[PDB]
């Protein structure tokens, strides 16, 4: 998915603006109140501050509340990273003041259409200060951040649906059993040959389930063999980059990342020791920052996502380590597209693109860009 | 400083509209790193309803017009 | 209480004995891993509240040792006798010994647990005059009925609260008493009835003393009338400071503060509508809108009940390149009637600061301190 | 980064932190605060006194 442009009308501060995401780093700069954090919430409401209609502009002087809010995203599918043949994909979402919608390539589509299509930019986007969201989270609730990075969620969800189907199959064999137990006594004019006229074919009719279900269980069992294997294959490839990024950020600092128990549900537990045994709760505001940051740039070394957005991920670290979260953002500009929203100039120096967001015209945000 | 160019540019951008009326051109207002901060200031004054800028499209030449 | 200096030994990152000299703005620099936002953990430790209590002592870096004795000091100029003590150089220390034993010391004498509280109850070094890290917006996100008390200790009305509470207990106990003895007063040839003269002597005098504690206690309970009056006097005094401070942070702002119902005991609600926006909620403010507004509300308090020394853990963390410099200006215009401790990585406030104590960390997991003036 | 090493090599040709100064003294100190964190020293009599490298 190569990011091409982003059009907005009615979405929060969005007054009908288009963003042409260039190749490399795009710094989303500006002062406070501009609504650049909306540029991440729209890349939420299109893929999948309110509560519903809170998504729509409501109230500003020199303007009036709108009734319909929509956003478009234009993706270059030349290499067919998407299950379509289009070379310009355009996804749009919208909400009406009445509470009522999404389009794929200028055509309407179902609810789970865009969801099924992207299967993907969660931890792919880092909103304000949510960085530490990785560390503080429990170990049992941390592996999720890996399961998406390992693609295991596809095979997983499918397999869940398939078990749900097996439940209904058993729910049918239940009644079929009692019926047949009645047929044994009903067995022993020629109209009684009408009762045995349903049981003999209902034998291969219930057996039809008694076979298809057996063809489903195997389709679950070895389907986990492609999930439970992929989870490890990724986990270790992130392991061998934890030390690399971490240490490259802390000269002489060595750390690691381990897990607990088999897998399924394996709580991934995180360890770090700057250049000094640092429970990681005792790490500095920066030390808590450049951990979930290094861990990111190790994930971005395994399954790097093309569209990755970060919202003020560097406002907790001294200018010495802002250069760290700058250069590790100036390398991966080639392999993936990074959109970061940080007013700290340190990253704004290496940023290939500068998209300044302000607010004129009262509570209405305009956009400028130079580079 | 950061606050100093905010109002130091307020002389060359208000007096250019009083001399030729022509909007201060960011391409012309280029001082020299510097092209970041100097953009950040104008990309600030828009919230004070002190300056307006127009773009026929993105990435096009930007012109600063201070007034409101 | 003009701050003088602070000595730490064995406290957290602080391994070697080091101290800091404070002035009348002091910006605490230093790159991450260091101890600047630790020094504030020590400043709250001195007066009052890592995991448990052991994690307070220097755990030790495996380039040095493992200390088991931690203690912090604080020296203040009480020339004007800000506190109920007659000393003109006050030294307050708290100690933590790996035996699990904490100590308290002032000058030459050990101190009690719930003692150093009282010395400071009138001053309000309020722990809420300490702005924490990742807490700068705490008051803005916190529930109304969780933002009421910050004004209570702002107005100083806490001491009265402790008064009326204890008095309440006393009046309860005495009520139980008089009730119980009224039952004794109700339970009560020829020869000599001489014990009844004492029975009526153990009531008409005794119920006189107890019943003299009634009318005398409920007048000290009516001293809460002073506590509520002084509170609301301040509740209103902050009011007309908001907008004017706000409007000078957001050019043209409009904001105001207001309460819910009547029945101290209520809750407070903030309202903020920046210039050229309005019509919205608090949750719909920007990332640095909540930062500045909270800043205004915790910068206007100190225009009503100012304190000696306040703490800033990364207050301008999420803020613009300009709304910090304006925050720096304000730090300079308020640095007169109170001493300021700020922890900031951006040069903006550093330029408007008097003397910086930059915290390094040499010798592995050990913090060092270097100071410079302007 | 550049101001943080432009005085690093200049420390091998000992003197006060003010001997490395000409307004920007702040940043200059901020760099010395990192180099200490990289083991590359700092001497002072007491608080806010003469600081020798
Ligand atoms: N749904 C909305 N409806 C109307 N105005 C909105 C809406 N969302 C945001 N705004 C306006 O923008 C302001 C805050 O929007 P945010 O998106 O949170 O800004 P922000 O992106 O977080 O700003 P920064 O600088 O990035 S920290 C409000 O004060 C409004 O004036
Ligand atoms: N109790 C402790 N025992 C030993 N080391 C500690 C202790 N507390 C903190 N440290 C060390 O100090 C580091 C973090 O201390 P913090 O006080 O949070 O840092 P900080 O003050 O936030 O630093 P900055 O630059 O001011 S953000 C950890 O890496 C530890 O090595
Ligand atoms: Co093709
Ligand atoms: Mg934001
Ligand atoms: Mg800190």
């Amino acid at each position: 998915m190569f990011l091409k442009r982003l059009d907005v009308i009615g979405f929060k501060s969005f007054a009908r603006i288009s963003v042409d995401f260039v190749k490399g780093v795009t710094a989303v700069v500006g002062p406070n109140g501009s609504g650049k954090s909306n540029i991440t919430d729209a890349i939420r409401w299109v893929l999948g501050r309110g509560g519903m209609e809170d998504i729509i502009f409501a109230g500003s002087d020199s303007r009036k509340r709108l009734n319909l809010a929509e956003v478009t995203l234009t993706l270059d599918n030349d290499d067919h990273f998407l299950p379509i043949d289009f070379h310009e994909v355009s996804v749009t979402r919208r909400v009406y003041r009445s509470g009522e919608e999404f389009l794929i390539n200028n055509q309407p589509c179902r609810l789970k259409d865009i969801i099924d299509l992207f299967m993907g930019k969660a931890f792919s986007i880092i909103s304000q200060g949510k960085v530490e969201e990785i560390l503080s989270s429990k170990a049992e609730d941390r592996r999720s951040i890996f399961e998406e990075a390992a693609g295991v969620l596809k095979y997983k969800t499918r397999k869940k649906k398939a078990e749900n189907k097996l439940f209904e199959t058993q729910d049918n064999l239940n009644r079929v059993e009692d019926i047949l137990h009645e047929l044994e006594g009903q067995v022993e004019i020629d109209e009684f040959e009408r009762v045995n006229e349903r049981y003999k074919f209902l034998s291969e009719q219930k057996e039809d389930l008694t076979e298809a279900k057996n063809t489903l269980f195997q389709v679950i069992e070895e389907m986990d063999e492609e999930m439970t294997k992929r989870f490890n294959d990724t986990f270790v490839q992130i392991r061998s980059h934890f030390d690399q990024v971490f240490r490259s950020l802390f000269g002489g600092g060595r750390a690691e990342l381990r897990l607990t128990d088999p897998n399924l549900h394996s709580g991934v537990e995180i360890i770090a020791q700057p250049p000094k045994k640092l429970n990681l709760n005792l790490l500095s505001g920066g030390e808590r920052a450049l951990t979930a940051i290094a861990l990111l740039f190790s994930i971005l070394k395994v399954r790097p996502v093309p569209f990755c957005v970060l919202d003020q991920v560097e406002a907790a670290l001294d200018e010495a380590n802002v250069f760290r979260f700058a250069q590790y953002l100036k390398k991966y500009s080639s392999d993936t597209q990074f959109i970061v929203i940080t007013h700290r100039k340190g990253t704004m120096e290496e940023a290939d693109v500068l998209y300044g967001v302000t607010m004129q015209e009262s509570g209405v945000s305009k956009v400028i860009s130079v580079k | 400083r950061q606050d100093i160019p905010i109002e130091a540019r307020m002389n060359e951008i208000v007096h250019s509209l009083k001399s030729r009326g022509t909007r201060i051109n960011f391409m012309d207002l280029f001082p020299y790193e510097h092209l970041v901060v100097t953009f950040l200031a104008v990309l600030e004054l828009m919230k004070n309803q002190l300056v307006l800028i127009e773009q026929e499209h993105n990435f096009s030449d930007i012109y600063i017009t201070g007034s409101e």
